[PDB]
């Protein structure tokens, strides 16, 4: 027997800035979004689902300096919470 | 200790894990048995280009993301300096990997120069664009083109400009 | 004194289906997404933030019938949780 | 009781509200004093079109969404049967409303026929498209074009097709 499934489901994309806008990369420290993402994943994978972690990353960018950017979550079809359960 | 497989990633204790399964009942993605699962991740990073400035510091990003994804339990393929065409080929190959059938999730990470339209391939120029659209990424990983990842979270991370604008406005303080 | 602010921040969009795909409307019962959204808002505004409510709406669509659709959250720059605190 | 201003929306008790402020500290959007706030919402619904089928049942959607948004504390403007041009004008007018300055948030709801490109205006046909893009909606409500809603959640709800496809694939059960 055959059954129908949604063609697109359980995706989440996380981009380094909003549409039209730049993202920053330090020549020795690396991309600011990437560094910030790693720090938040390390700190929060244990307690927060991925959507919540991405929100926290966005919050960390909130007060703009001379090199501003606002990461954006896009095209989200997660139907459940995605916990990484690090160590398991 | 950071000497373990999880490195600098803080561990979820059994006490934390069971509390998480209490706060949210049947609304968490299932994780497969650690002993048998085969989690895959892909990192595509373009650092050296034909026409556009070299992305100095990209190696720091590759190192950081590779180690993080390994810490989280993923076997990471790293591909460097690809045309949009090559990226498409690599993504299709990734979608066809048999390990996804015995995996519970995936991460895809793209790092490059970008424009409003999408992500730049190594050959990109204003005269002859070499662009991979986010839309193509989703299509290659969906249930039609990647049935092995049906019902499993697919996390796409993109480091790239999305245009030329500084992304700011002034307000009176 | 002037200060910089992000041009685009604190948005969330919620669409009735995924890109390329149809959304359904019953001639007497109304649009399925709209009805489902109202039901979930009524039930969950009191306890869940808007991002979480939208996730629940997506979950309710998960088992497709002859008229399938998967609502999608788009272009998210919420830096905080948005609770409606109904009654307050 | 559903006879109150909140209708069929379940109320958040003071016990629930203080627990919410404990589970999450400084990561919740602030709400303004109920006594002085002036929350606005906008519903644009296209039901009657020149060239495309009438959207039977759209009145049920308008009734339901209008009453819901009022229940949540919003003063709701309902606009019907607009061209993409008219929608743009209405959105600009909405962005200029002085009430947003003494509001903590907004909801915008769009209900129409749609295609991959965006939302159909009343005059839309395949020969002469009349389309409002989601991108235009964001631009009109952003910090540049709507400074009064700086730092305040802006929730955009769109009921529309995004293409012709049924959105499904088969798998062996």
């Amino acid at each position: 027997a055959i059954r129908k499934a949604h063609i697109e489901k359980d995706f989440i994309a996380f981009c380094s800035s909003t549409p039209d806008n730049v993202s920053w990369r330090h020549p020795t420290m690396g991309s600011v979004f990437i560094g910030r993402l790693i720090e938040h994943m390390q700190e929060y994978a244990c307690s927060c689902d991925v959507e919540e972690i991405f929100r926290k990353v966005r919050f960390s960018f909130e007060q703009p300096d001379g090199r501003a950017q606002m990461p954006t979550t896009e095209r989200v079809t997660l139907t459940r919470c995605f916990y990484l359960f690090p160590g398991h | 200790t950071s000497s373990g497989s999880e490195g600098n990633v803080k561990l979820c204790s059994l006490e934390e894990a069971q509390r998480i399964w209490k706060q949210k009942s049947a609304e968490i993605y299932p994780i497969m048995d650690k002993s048998s699962r085969t989690r895959l991740a892909l990192i595509i990073c373009n650092e050296e280009f034909d026409s556009i400035p070299r992305r100095t510091g990209a190696e720091v990003d590759i190192t950081g993301m590779t180690m993080l994804l390994q810490n989280l339990g993923y076997s990471v393929d790293v591909k460097k300096n690809l045309t949009a065409s090559d990226m498409t080929t690599e993504l299709e190959a990734f979608a066809h990997r048999p390990e996804h059938k015995t995996s519970d999730s995936t991460f895809l990470v793209f790092m490059s120069h970008g424009i409003r339209e999408g992500i730049c391939g190594k050959k990109h120029s204003e005269q002859v664009p070499d662009i991979l659209q986010l839309n193509a990424i989703f299509n290659m990983l969906n249930t039609k083109n990647c049935p092995s990842l049906k019902d499993k979270p697919k996390v796409i991370i993109i480091q790239a400009c999305r245009g030329d604008s500084p992304g700011v406005v002034w307000f009176k303080d």
